[PDB]
DNA sequence: TATAATGGGAGCACGGATGC
């Protein structure tokens, strides 16, 4: 995970940060011998878009 | 070789999508699909094999195999997309054949 | 017209042009 955007507000002897986070979260999917990948290696895919 | 589940059921898909990718460049250039069909394996399988076919009302020449092929060509992005789905899908239905052809053999020797 | 099946089967002789 990587902080985009920090943005600190100071209050009494601490800071408070609101970070603006961007990060990737993996999901495995099992492909069997009668499915076929329609996608290739690094492509970009969004919602409703076919993968296999 | 010997197919393996995953490529025989590959190589049937296809042959199959490629068949329905013949049909609908008869649907769309509104030419013949057998005409098609012998360039899409003319192509596939070369000058070497050029004939003329019996249900073809037209001589299969490499003039007219050409002629047929740029008018392929000359179709959109999305309309030429079918084209390569055939061309692959010929090419799929000859590995199949030259794959399974050991199973001949194994049946015909009883006959 | 669809379970899956995938590599065969059998069975003397001498003379002369060639071929490695």
């Amino acid at each position: 995970v990587r902080a985009a955007q920090v943005e600190a507000e100071e209050e009494g002897e601490t800071v408070y940060l609101t970070l603006f986070l961007e990060w990737t979260e993996p999901k495995d999917y099992r492909v069997q011998p009668h499915m076929n990948v329609v996608v290739p290696e690094g492509a970009r895919v969004e919602a409703g878009d076919k993968i296999v | 070789p010997l197919l393996t589940l995953e490529e025989e059921v590959e190589l049937a898909r296809k042959v199959e999508e490629g068949m329905e990718a013949i049909k609908k460049l008869s649907e769309i250039t509104g030419l013949d699909p057998d005409l098609i069909r012998e360039v899409v394996r003319a192509k596939i399988l070369g000058s070497a094999r050029v004939r003329h076919i019996p249900g073809l009302k037209e001589t299969l020449d490499p003039k007219t195999v050409e002629e047929i092929d740029q008018k392929l060509k000359s179709l959109p992005k999305e309309h030429k997309r079918y084209l390569h789905i055939a061309r692959e899908g010929e090419a799929a239905r000859q590995h199949l054949i030259e794959a399974n052809l050991r199973l001949v053999v194994s049946i015909a020797k009883k006959y």
